[PDB]
DNA sequence: GCAGATATCACTCAGCACGA
DNA sequence: TCGTGCTGAGTGATATCTGCTTTGGGTGGGTGGGTGGGTTGAGGCAAT
């Protein structure tokens, strides 16, 4: 009936391994080992990674949609969208069965009433000076953050 | 590509219809003397276009009742069970 | 690959005249 | 008195098509990038 996600009330993270676990059960721990922004590669994309730095600017909370929720005026049915992505496209026809078999041209509406909505803050992390070659510019990372 | 949906007299026969308004169609609908003629017409009003939004979505209720005029004087099936519930009354 | 403005073709419906 | 087959007419959906930049300016940025470009001069006001 309805994504699985928009019924969803908690948030799942994930905590690093610690070095104390790592070195007690003899293993290499690659996600608590703090880096710098010089070291944050290519290669190391998709992984869970730790970052030292100095944030430099935050922005303010706002909400960034996660599931989408119409509303046909013709039906009375109610359409969700998942968006997952930087940018969506609303929809314009209703897809239910009732406007199928009908074939209504009913029109859906957007109600932000019954959309799921998730905290979004968008961060800057900076190198410490301890962390820069010398001859180079620091360098900065943008963090995001959702949830709690 | 696709037939366009249209009253038929299949929709029409159906459980929903003319079964669904013989069944409810006096208790629902109610002229009093006391209230005004424009409330009883907005009532019966009330009553048919519900009915006929709940069977027939797709054409509003004055296109509703032209189709609805049209195939009275068109379907052969829908003159047989129209003369029936007029025989049946005879009969009671 | 994607949204929007535009024009093309095909299918189905209400009127008409005649014949039953 | 009347029933039905043929016709012109008009939308609906779908086919090709152009376009997919655009733009001068810092409340559009620099993780969008310089083969997309931006080349003053007088007058007012704080510091002294
Ligand atoms: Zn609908």
């Amino acid at each position: 009936l309805f994504p699985p996600n928009l019924t969803r009330r908690y948030f799942l993270y994930f905590k690093p391994l610690s070095q104390n676990c790592a070195r007690r059960y003899r293993k290499k721990a690659i996600s608590s080992k703090p880096l710098s922004v010089r070291q944050i590669k290519g290669d190391f994309l998709g992984q869970l990674i730790t970052v030292r730095g100095i944030i430099t600017r935050v922005s303010d909370v706002k909400p960034a949609v996660e599931v989408i929720a119409y509303t046909c005026d013709q039906c009375g049915y109610e359409v969700f969208q998942e968006v997952n992505s930087r940018t969506f496209t609303p929809l314009s026809e209703c897809t239910s069965e009732e406007c199928s078999q009908n074939q209504t041209k009913g029109q859906l509406f957007m109600s932000t009433r019954a959309s799921k909505f998730s905290a979004f803050q968008e961060c800057k992390i900076q190198e410490l000076s301890q962390q820069v070659p010398v001859g180079h510019i620091p360098r900065s990372l943008n963090i995001h953050v959702n949830g709690t | 590509r696709r037939p366009q949906v249209k009253l038929t007299a299949e929709k029409l026969l159906s459980d929903k219809g003319l079964p669904y308004v013989l069944k409810n169609a006096h208790k629902r609908i109610r002229i009093s003397s006391k209230k005004n003629s424009y409330d009883n017409l907005s009532n019966i009003i009330q009553f048919y276009q519900l009915w006929a939004h709940e069977l027939f979505p797709k054409a509003k209720f004055k296109d509703f009742m032209k189709i609805c005029q049209t195939v009275g004087k068109t379907d052969p099936v829908l003159r047989e069970y129209r003369v029936s519930l007029f025989r049946d009354e005879m009969g009671m």
